RNA sequence: AGAACUGGCGAUGCGGGAUGAACCGAACGUAGAGUUAAGGUGCCGGAAUACACGCUCAUCAGACACCACAAAAGGUGUUAG
RNA sequence: GCAGUCAAGCGUUCAUAGCGACAUUGCUUUUUGAUUCUUCGAUGUCGGCUCUUCCUAUCAUACCGAAGCAGAAUUCGGUAA
RNA sequence: UUUGCUCCACACAAUAUAGAUGGAUACGAAUAAGGCGUCCUUGUGGCGUCGCUGAACCAUAGCAGGCUAGCAACGGUGCACUUGGCGGAAAGGCCUUGGGUGCUUGCUGGCGAAUUGCAAUGUCAUUUUGCGUGGGGAUAAAUCAUUUGUAUACGACUUAGA
């Protein structure tokens, strides 16, 4: 028989499953969409998220009570030290997606960015595109080639840029390596773009301006293994309930014989992938600056 | 019943064009040129004497035969719209707020912009299609007028007008505000 | 200028016209429709190939490009007059649709050591068609 | 089936008190003679008091087709029981001969009526001898002078499972 | 009769087209299907949008990713009506599939072979004219294929490509034919059609 | 729920009705060959994408007795009277 | 329990805006009966609490058609879970 | 970690086969319309022709295809090279220049074949792997253990350590 008094549904069931992200690093799944008449420029950038704070500011909002009125609002702070560009790969587009057809790296590759390719830095050789920069040092032949690939086909171009994770006060000292796509002028402009900036920095202010609506993606706080209660929301039962309170009562009905996919259960909460959309920048700081 | 030939005529005036290779009909007159795909319909066409042209169906059925006197009003209505033009004429009707209805520009896209229909604050605009020309015709009160060679593309422009229009919330035997086609016709009418 | 409309004609079912009898007891043999039933089937008279006169749905025949004069309904020995008369036997047996049906007779009735010799005849055409495919 | 037209002459049996019943005679459409005997004694049965076992039959031909391979217009009249009644129907047919005539017409009543041969009685069929006498549009459209239509869309047979060219319709 | 048969799809009803290159899978033939985004169903657009809702609100209700599985692209939609009649659960029906490609456009292995058509499937063949008719690649695109453009692009530039070679074949074919019409009526030539060639 | 006559199931496999005690066909030693019943012959699946005349287009078509349902009343849909 | 058909009448006037007698055709299985096929070597039996999902014969919300819709308010109906 | 790893050529083994046995032989579009040829004023053009199935076309003779002689042409084809391109949808293929070399059944000759006994698939394909030669090529990581706490029931994750 019918539910006695109606409720909402605990939880959203579009963020399903609940289980660990696959890296600690979110994915960016969309780039902004492209046209080709602004200047080339990155759709993205990286960094480490430092804290929150508090500021005041005067309210501009014309029919508001607190219209020309301070307000305090908290604030996160995300260390972004300038990154490195190492790397371009192009996409071509097949009836089964984009695919990845060549990728072009630069001739100098940092310490920090290659321990990314190490489990066991410490006893290794440390050959990592040592006959990469063995293809380099000629006029141009190996490089230039594959550029051109890049120009004939290749309808989206994306840069690998990575992290300069010594500039923080962490402890890693392995980089983060990740693809960044460009959203300006031609394939060729784009590639030239990122030939001309192998082994050069891009910093923050290049991609970012103030008053900006941003999203930031990250992967959450992880809590381990979770019960119900407040893994879903659920409503705690009564105080004198027999083997434990912090669970859902029917986890389903005799028909179908089976529990469901949309039932509330025990588990993995926190360390899920997630993209905050419309964040406003309310301040681009300059590290070389009191 | 499958009757086994029906056929009609379309008359050809002087200064008229038609070319019809597979179902595809161009007409050429003074006033421009229209073309038509006719693909869906299953005809055939023959040309007489280069000013009468037959377009017949054989082993029709009775939706069969109804479509080929669509086909032929839809070519000679292509041909008078060659030659003398279609223009349909629309009166704005209000009871208190007067329409305010001007042409505008946005992205150089040409349309018709519609203010105070029954006092709302809400602007309307109805965009403009290509060989439909709009004029606001002086000495008669309150009166737009839509040319063209196309009548398919002069009456969807004028509905379009009309829909734009319509009064929500309101007994509308009373609130009989709008703008209303009021006479189709020529552009050389009497000719 | 002046309009321009694709004719696009095509094969009319009428008296006088010429068929190829499809399948049947006569299969393959020429008659001329003497007189239109319905929509789906005429009766036709094959008096100079022995095709008997008879009722024939229009799906066991093809219509052929020849016509001559009948009137309608006319009986068997004008239809033989006319038919001699007009010379439709040549008139068809010219025509490369006759052509192609003899030949295929021609290729099905060749024998083994005839086949030997289209072999030999073949290389020496191709020989000689392939040393003038080099000064043009 | 494919039918074939009997003439059925039949009588009563003979007694000391008559001799020389009155023989009558019908024209019976049927597969054969087996069939065209019980219709027979169907349609007496319908008209006169005897049956099969108080009568006998006198005499069973076939009756073909004066002029086999002239084509003529039949006027048919039927009589045929639908789902709720019974009903008369003029009906008429383009062929070259009654046998012909009669066999599309069961085709047509079955088509159209849904009317099957143990709910249709032939009332008669009969040369319209003069034209303008035919009275149905779907017979009187093929009686015009010079008569002659094309066949569009022509759909060629193949022998193969696979073609190694796009098929033509043209005719 | 050849070792695999390419069958354009184009034109062709699905079910029909289906059911002959399910017997042909089943008797040993190697089929590989192109262009499956240009396949007919017959009846209205709006009625077979209607039936691809009807399958798709299917679906196993504990657990949807067990259910049936509703593949959008249009050689999988022919795909699931040719596994339909492959006994497909059987050693022998997945050997039958598997002698199978299924393919939207048509790929570089398969732009230089040779296209044949199936006429007992094709819909200028089979349907009156006058009954509405479905597309395929117009229908996976209401219900969710994402490739319908890029696939056009794709076959708009091989046909491109597909031209240039043409012209240049059939101007060697009118070479050739000027050349043995030359080399007609000569002796051999004459013997040769009394043989009937 | 309860009677009459017969035939069945129980006590019975086999071919067909997807499936099923009872329906249809046919009743059973172990095999070979031939022909069939009932039912079928697009593909699953052995067997004509046979032939012929019509009818039907459904934004809930229809598709085979038992049998797994549909009615009164309506429709210038179309067909024939 | 829910839905139709016919229309004598109600509705100032006016059968059908909204209703509708005398009749008559249905649907449903959220009522209660009728029955006794399944379980008596046991399928835990009222209600509430908790939680999920489904149906639509829609209370609200979206867009609409009708009125005995001037406006406001309301009533009848459609697509809609 | 006692000469390991990879590639190339053939030498011998093993291993199987969803099933070679002349050739998968490339426009696109329409079908109440097209293909091909030709001409012009280049078009939705004029004229001619074809279809009615691939029953086509190409290939195809020689010890499962031997060994030799000549004639006529300067063609056809295989092989290893070689020049320039084009192809990214899964390109991994298509086209082209030059020379070498083999064959040629286009035409005419000479020699051979038997006994597998009157048939017996009468063995001619391609897939994987191993072991040897001889000729190039290159000289790593990961895990456990320790460590971190952006992670965590355990695994797993994320860090660090010549
Ligand atoms: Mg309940
Ligand atoms: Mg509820
Ligand atoms: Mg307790
Ligand atoms: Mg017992
Ligand atoms: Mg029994
Ligand atoms: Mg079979
Ligand atoms: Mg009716
Ligand atoms: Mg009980
Ligand atoms: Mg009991
Ligand atoms: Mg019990
Ligand atoms: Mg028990
Ligand atoms: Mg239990
Ligand atoms: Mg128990
Ligand atoms: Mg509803």
């Amino acid at each position: 028989s019918h539910r006695k008094y109606e409720a909402p549904r605990h939880g959203h069931l579009g963020f399903l499953p609940r289980k660990r992200a696959a890296s600690i690093r979110a994915r960016v799944k969309a780039f902004p969409k492209d046209d080709r008449s602004k200047p080339v420029a990155l759709t993205s950038f990286l960094g480490y998220k430092a804290g929150m704070t508090t500021i005041v500011r005067d309210l501009d909002r014309p029919g508001s009570k607190f219209h020309k009125r301070e307000v305090v609002e908290a604030v996160t702070v995300v260390d972004t030290p300038p990154v490195v560009v190492v790397g371009v790969v192009g996409y071509v587009e097949t009836p089964r997606g984009l695919r990845s057809l060549t990728t072009v790296w630069a001739e100098h590759l940092s310490d920090e960015v290659k321990r990314r390719f190490y489990k066991n830095w410490y006893k290794s050789k440390k050959k990592a595109f040592t006959k990469y920069s063995a293809k380099y040092a000629q006029d141009g032949a190996g490089i230039e080639r594959e550029l051109a690939r890049i120009k004939k086909y290749a309808s989206v171009v994306r840069v690998l840029v990575h992290t300069q994770i010594r500039k923080t006060p962490l402890a890693q000292k392995k980089a983060h390596l990740a693809e960044i796509q460009l959203n300006g002028g031609s394939i060729s402009e784009k590639v030239d773009w990122a030939r001309e900036h192998f082994e050069k920095t891009v910093a923050v202010d290049s991609v970012f301006e103030q008053n900006e609506m941003i999203d930031a993606i990250a992967v959450t706080k992880g809590h381990g293994f979770e019960g119900v209660t407040h893994r879903w929301g659920t409503k705690k039962l009564p105080r004198k309930t027999h083997r434990g309170l912090r669970k859902v009562a029917c986890i389903g009905a005799w028909h179908p014989a089976h529990v469901m996919w949309s039932v509330a259960r025990a588990g993995q909460r926190g360390y899920h992938s997630r993209t905050s959309i419309n964040h406003k920048i309310y301040r681009v700081g300059k590290g070389d600056d009191e | 019943m499958k009757y086994i030939q029906t056929e009609q005529q379309i008359e050809v005036p002087e200064g008229v064009t038609v070319s019809i290779k597979s179902r595809i009909v161009k007409v050429v007159g003074p006033r421009g040129t229209l073309t038509k795909n006719l693909k869906h319909i299953d005809v055939t066409f023959t040309k007489v004497n280069n000013q009468l042209i037959k377009v017949a169906v054989h082993n029709g059925g009775r939706k069969h035969v109804a479509a080929l006197r669509t086909v032929k009003s839809l070519v000679d209505n292509m041909i008078t719209g060659v030659t003398k033009g279609y223009k349909y004429k629309m009166r704005y009707v209000y009871a208190h707020f007067p329409i305010n209805v001007n042409i505008v520009e946005k992205d150089g896209a040409k349309f018709i912009e519609v203010r105070n229909f029954l006092g709302d604050k809400k602007i309307r605009n109805v965009p403009v299609r290509d060989g439909v020309t709009i004029e606001f015709s002086t000495n008669v009160k309150d009166e737009i007028v839509l040319s063209g060679n196309s009548v398919e593309d002069v009456s969807q422009n004028a509905a379009d007008l009309q829909q734009i229009c319509r009064v929500r919330n309101k007994d509308i035997r009373k609130f009989l505000d709008g703008i209303y086609v009021s006479h189709k016709g020529f552009i050389t009418e009497d000719l | 200028t002046d309009s321009i409309v694709k004719a696009s004609n095509w094969r009319l079912v009428e008296v006088g016209r010429v068929v190829l009898i499809k399948k049947g007891q006569s299969a393959g043999k020429l008659a001329a429709i003497v007189e239109i039933i319905d929509q789906k089937k005429v009766l036709i008279d094959g008096p100079k190939a022995g095709v008997p006169r008879q009722a024939i749905n229009l799906g066991q025949v093809v219509l052929t490009p020849l016509t001559f004069a009948l009137p309608r309904g006319a009986r068997t020995a004008t239809v033989s007059k006319k038919w001699a008369a007009a010379a439709v036997c040549e008139k068809w047996a010219a025509s490369s649709w006759a052509k192609k049906i003899a030949q295929r007779e021609r290729r099905a009735a060749l024998t083994d050591f005839e086949r030997f010799q289209v072999m030999v005849l073949r290389k020496q055409k191709r020989y000689t068609v392939k040393k003038a495919l080099a000064k043009a | 089936a494919h039918f074939k037209e009997y003439q059925v002459i039949g009588r009563r049996l003979p007694t000391e008190s008559v001799p020389e019943p009155k023989l009558f005679r019908m024209r019976i459409f049927a597969s054969n003679e087996v069939i065209a005997k019980s219709r027979y004694w169907y349609f007496l049965q319908k008209l006169h008091k005897v049956k099969k076992a108080s009568g006998e039959i006198v005499s069973i031909n076939q009756i073909n087709e004066a002029h086999p391979t002239k084509v003529k217009n039949f006027g048919v009249w039927v009589r045929y029981d639908s789902r709720s009644g019974t009903h008369n129907m003029y009906k008429e047919i383009r062929d070259v001969s009654r046998v012909a005539a009669v066999e599309t017409l069961y085709q047509d009543m079955a088509a159209r009526h849904r009317a099957r041969f143990r709910s249709i009685h032939i009332l008669k069929v009969a040369e319209i001898e003069k034209t303008a006498d035919v009275k149905r549009q779907y017979v009187k459209q093929f009686l015009t002078k010079d008569l002659k239509f094309p066949l569009p869309h022509r759909v060629q047979k193949s022998t193969k499972t696979f073609s190694y060219k796009r098929p033509s319709t043209f005719y | 009769v050849e070792p695999v048969v390419v069958i354009d799809g184009k034109g062709h009803l699905v079910g029909r087209l289906a059911s002959v290159v399910a017997k042909q899978l089943l008797n040993g033939q190697k089929i590989v299907v192109v262009r499956a985004e240009e396949l007919n169903i017959s009846g209205e657009f709006f009625r077979n949008k209607l039936k691809y809702h009807d399958f798709l609100r299917k679906a196993t209700a504990f657990n949807k990713t067990r259910g049936p599985f509703h593949f959008r692209a249009p050689s999988r939609i022919f795909y699931k009506a040719l596994r339909g009649m492959v006994s497909h659960k059987t050693a022998r029906g997945k050997a039958a599939l598997e002698r199978l490609k299924v393919f939207e456009g048509i790929p570089p292995p398969y732009d230089k072979k040779k296209r044949v058509v199936v006429p007992q499937a094709l819909r200028v063949l089979r349907l009156k004219p006058g009954r509405k008719y479905t597309t395929l690649g117009k229908l996976s695109t209401s219900v969710g294929w994402k490739y319908e453009d890029v696939v056009a692009k794709l076959e708009a530039k091989r046909k491109v490509s597909s031209a240039e070679y043409y012209a240049k074949k059939r101007a060697f074919t009118k070479k050739v034919a000027s050349a043995n019409a030359t080399a007609a009526e000569s002796d051999v030539a004459k013997q040769l059609a009394a043989l009937g060639y």
